[PDB]
């Protein structure tokens, strides 16, 4: 509670704001990390005006503080994004994602003979080599692929 | 009598420019005015010792559209032949005792040419022999290039896919080298490269060719884009899947394609050409398969008929 | 142009009373005066992706009696199609590039109707799609009822056998419900009962039907007795064998049957109709299968031909 | 003013506001009708207070008028949703969903032998209100199923 | 000697309440205080004329944890006995000269009882004979019910799935009906319902039973929920899919279950029990499969050893 | 306890230099002073979901020379588990109730690592999982290299054949790279060359390697020649035949080899090592196959026994 508006909507009473999501990544982050499976009030802004990116997305999840490694699961998709943690109308914390050492659940091994396809196991990849560009190794088949290839199917 | 009269169509390497132009000019006339009774009373054998449904159904509809009868077998589904050591020389010496032309596919390379030593005066047309030749797929490909581009020379032809094991790209490169000033772009993963004997033949004829990694590098200049299927056993699952499996066409890639550009593919395509490419003017793979009916009818007409009334 | 001209015959539910009467009036004329050259120069594809010999041999003799050529395959005996992930949308987009009508059987329900989205202007006639439809078996059944009973309305039709999984009784009940005042008797073991969606459609149309356990309860009133085969895998050995396996007709049961009554069965019959029934006037199952030749010739004539000279 | 309601909500100038989306169907509708594949401003609200009819969700999509056909597909999901267009700062039309003739694309045939499963086809089911439920008949296999059996799978 | 000593174990119908308790008593002792050289020097034959990897490995591990030696086979498309020529009776007459006991599984019913008339004094233990009996599965189910609930009577047992054809649910109802005061709830698709004979038996004993439609209806009063896999082949794909919101189990459905309620399943479970059930306290099908070792040890020990004092 | 006690043996990448030396140390002692009742009362399961007679018999003989009992299977066209319905995960969850250790070979990669998450405290040993790992082959290769050369570092090792796809050569290079100063020579057809990742790893460790074209080029500096079979299916018949005067081995080629040079091959050898090589002192592939017994005894002893003092 205070002013809201939409060009840069305003103030939730305690919770998390993931601001500066690239664009079209917001709904991916909602789907993939199933941030919606909450009874708390979420407010989401898609394709918004901004300083440098120009148009961006934002997600405000009240009463949940997702942190430390939840913020890192975001790094592959929204690396420049800030995760403001709010207590009592004040940003009592700003995080940025950093590359994790494990990305569970969200990816699909491109190797069609991998056993992970058919079974009640969650996908898991070891991650390596920051920003010259990322290789992911399946837990199970131990094949290493380029992240851009895993991120297509 | 026409030059192809009673010839055996076994290899592309045996047909001259003039033989390739004659066939393509005759297909053009049968496409325009049908001759439904031209092979009336002729009986043709359709021997597919290895099954290939697509090619059989087209070769036999072609025989049926010129009025001939067809007898024959599809096998590799044990229809009792090769039973008790019967040699191929002996099978053909008995089948040529009563049909007027043999059309055959066989798993070993060389088999249509051997049928030729045993058939007497019955012509043998080859529908595929192992990894060696397939003239009739090259004739329909050529016909489709001619009919959509207006010429068979001065083309900018890109060949994308598995160029190392794709029997049809190897024959089309040798047929297009018959002609003048064509330019080739080969875009293949490193493991599926166009073999040196093709490349060496091209150099020796002074024809220009080059390797590229992305169709984006070349789209703009391209008249014919002949895509091929990679079979994932030629690579391993993770190789295929890896940064190698993007030799696949989508509609968004054709953005800057010339108005005349066509996408051609012998088929089955499984995922190298995405389904959204079909709604574009450039998708010509199905129309390419319809053109197989007139390239094969023209070969059957020229081979069984000594004089044609054009 | 006739109403069926260039239509796809995919479901009984799509043909109106008038469409069913037209087909049945045309079969009647081709049965009486042959037209052996009516589809001359037409080439038809006979694609049975699932093998069904009885239906293939009749559909193709029908094509042969109107003068057309047939190309095609029987499979589920691996004749190389569906090889390397070729979709059915892509197979039909290539086969319709050169035949004039496609006749097809396929194991999945819905497949002839999908062929329709890809075939262009070549008509698709369905010869069976999984447990869904089979229009041509219902058209020959209807023709045989009309020709032996003189009408398709006011009939007393008994349906005996496995009514729950028999694809043909379900379609004939929906076709006969198109017509007036027919009455139905269903005689089935409890496990193989006529499904509720059929029964509900009958109630909603005010048509009369009833369940009986013995054909003896109903013989006297019955005009058409359509028997079906129970397949013993639908039950277990001892279930089949038990007091359930007496849905079988013998000659002694027809004692009080009306002079006009006929016994009909799509076939193979294995033991539900005993062999001594064949020598009776009432056995009309073989004559029913001969009538498949004219119901299918009439559909092929009306679909490929815009005007008929009756 | 303050009986919180809105907290200065995003009065859009021109567009579609879907309101009274029954809770948890909010995200469903975004996914299924791919409403975020647009570059215009969306502002979504999930698990908002329905002081009148449940708890609810609400999507505001600007400069977008989603009508007639589009509105009726939503009947199977949010039967209780009022669409409202806006052309210059207030409600120009307020439309309820009604069951359509057919539901295309979004829905899967329950029948595993249906051909639609393996092919480049889009689903179509004919809708019939069978006075208790809605029965959906598949175009392809022509099998009829309770809308409830179809909506999980 | 012990009552079962050197006895054939063919049907639950043949074992009294007391024989079932003696087995369950022994098996709890072999579980507690293992006896690894009890059948030292015995050769048991594992004749699986019908493959079943899971039942075969549990028996052979039982033979080996009591120190016995094992010879035998399995036969999907393989190894010669029974042939067609060789009778079962002669296979057994020959094998009962080699071994000390025979465990056999065969596809035709009563194959085990026929064996009994040819094995001399060699005991034969039935591991399944068609759709008739599977006593060692009922023996481990009752051990798991006794071990979890503490008793075998005054139980509220729910059985779910294919009740018409699960052989294990037929057997388990006869077995639990030798004890006192059990109440049965049978939740099945009415096409797959408990046959009238189990029911007619239950009534003579005065046992209470009821038929329900969803597990949700009884979740609250129930002690054992015995799930069975519903077999798609005896169903239509579309029948299979349209039953309610099914009869499959998920943890959401368990929020209601009593604290000591367990879910049993003979396995395999394809989809009727979801993966989330596996992590609740109520999940007991894997433990149930491990108790198979103790039930089958017990039966072998009592059959081959005269006086067993453990 | 010993470091590997009750540990899963899934990948070479997971075993340190020291773990590899502990295994090789134990295996030389079990070879010297055999201990036949070490696993008395253990039941090991031999789940070969992918048949391999030679690896299966070596493991089972290993289980039996240490006195263990064995239950299990192989599955070419046979015996039910995994089915399609039955997950691997449930096969393992069930089997890990019966046995004390699981040796498994499966066709999809990582099947072994998935097993690990379902076997409780039951160790699983990977006998091959698709194209990923085969640790017990690398363990016996290193035992044979150590046993013949006297050391595992400062070796001049040559690897020949299909380097792109031999899983054993990928593993053996990672393993020999935990030791110091090894020089690698990789003689492969450039279509079948060592993948860049083995090479990129070798460079970070600073290990020296070179790529050659014929064994003749290195015959003289080499200590181990590890031959691999070249797999004709990933080759064209004509490609396969045209490589140089090949990369096959004959005794003529060995006239040059050092006195302590040995030729290793995981087997089968079809034609790359001629019969005359077998009679020279350099032939060591059969001895290599016998050391498989000692490497696999060692791994089983350390996994199942806490403190092993031999
Ligand atoms: N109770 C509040 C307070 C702030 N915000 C959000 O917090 C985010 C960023 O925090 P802030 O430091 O207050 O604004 P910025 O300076 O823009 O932070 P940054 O520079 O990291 O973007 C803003 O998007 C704002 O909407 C919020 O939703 N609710
Ligand atoms: N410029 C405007 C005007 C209205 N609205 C939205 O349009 C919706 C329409 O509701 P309205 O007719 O204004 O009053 P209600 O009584 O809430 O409508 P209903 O009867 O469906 O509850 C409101 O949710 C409001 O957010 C908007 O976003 N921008
Ligand atoms: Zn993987
Ligand atoms: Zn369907």
């Amino acid at each position: 509670m205070t002013h809201d508006n939409k060009l840069q909507v305003e103030a939730i009473k305690r919770g998390t704001v993931i601001d500066h999501i690239p664009a079209q990544i917001g709904f991916k982050l909602l789907s993939l990390f199933k941030l919606t499976e909450t009874d708390q009030r979420i407010t989401i802004g898609l394709n918004l005006p901004s300083g440098e990116m120009g148009r961006k997305d934002l997600i405000k999840i009240e009463n949940t503080f997702l942190s430390e490694d939840q913020v890192d699961q975001l790094a592959l998709y929204a690396p420049q994004a800030t995760v403001n943690r709010i207590d009592n109308y004040e940003v009592v914390g700003k995080s940025r994602p950093s590359l994790p050492e494990r990305i569970d659940n969200v990816l699909v091994c491109p190797n069609s003979n991998c056993i992970s396809h058919a079974e009640p196991v969650s996908s898991s990849f070891a991650v390596r080599k920051r920003a010259n560009d990322i290789a992911l190794k399946c837990k199970y088949c131990e094949k290493e692929f380029s992240h851009n290839v895993v991120l297509a199917n | 009598a026409n030059p192809l009269y009673q010839k055996h169509i076994i290899s592309i390497n045996d047909l001259s420019r003039d033989d390739l132009n004659l066939v393509l000019a005759t297909a053009a006339k049968l496409k325009a005015n049908p001759q439904p009774e031209l092979l009336k009373h002729k009986v043709i054998a359709s021997c597919f010792f290895e099954a290939s449904t697509r090619t059989r159904l087209s070769f036999e509809t072609s025989m049926h559209r010129l009025g001939a009868s067809v007898v024959g077998f599809s096998d590799s589904a044990n229809t009792s032949l090769g039973k008790k050591g019967e040699t191929l020389a002996d099978t053909i010496s008995v089948i040529s005792t009563y049909v007027d032309a043999i059309v055959m596919r066989h798993p070993q390379e060389g088999a249509a040419r051997l049928a030729t030593e045993f058939s007497g005066n019955v012509p043998v047309l080859n529908a595929g022999d192992g990894s060696n030749q397939h003239p009739t797929q090259t004739l329909l490909d050529l016909f489709t290039i001619q009919e959509t581009q207006g010429r068979l020379d001065n083309l900018h032809v890109a060949m994308v896919g598995d160029l190392k094991y794709g029997r049809t790209v190897h024959s089309l490169t040798q047929a297009l080298a018959k002609f003048d000033g064509n330019r080739f772009y080969f875009i293949a993963p490193d493991a599926l490269a166009m073999p040196q004997y093709i490349l060496d033949m091209l150099d020796e004829k002074g024809i220009a060719w080059s390797l590229h990694s992305s169709i984006e590098e070349v789209m703009a200049e391209v008249d014919i884009l002949y895509m091929t299927r990679v079979q994932k056993e030629r690579l391993d699952p993770s190789e295929y899947a890896n940064v190698k499996a993007q030799f696949v066409l989508r509609a968004s890639d054709l953005h800057n394609a010339k108005a005349n550009m066509k996408v051609l593919h012998p088929l089955p395509r499984v995922d190298e050409i995405a389904t959204d490419v079909d709604k574009t003017p450039h998708a010509w793979y199905f129309q390419q398969a319809g053109n197989g009916i007139f390239a094969r009818q023209a070969l059957l007409a020229l081979v069984l008929n000594r004089d044609l009334v054009l």
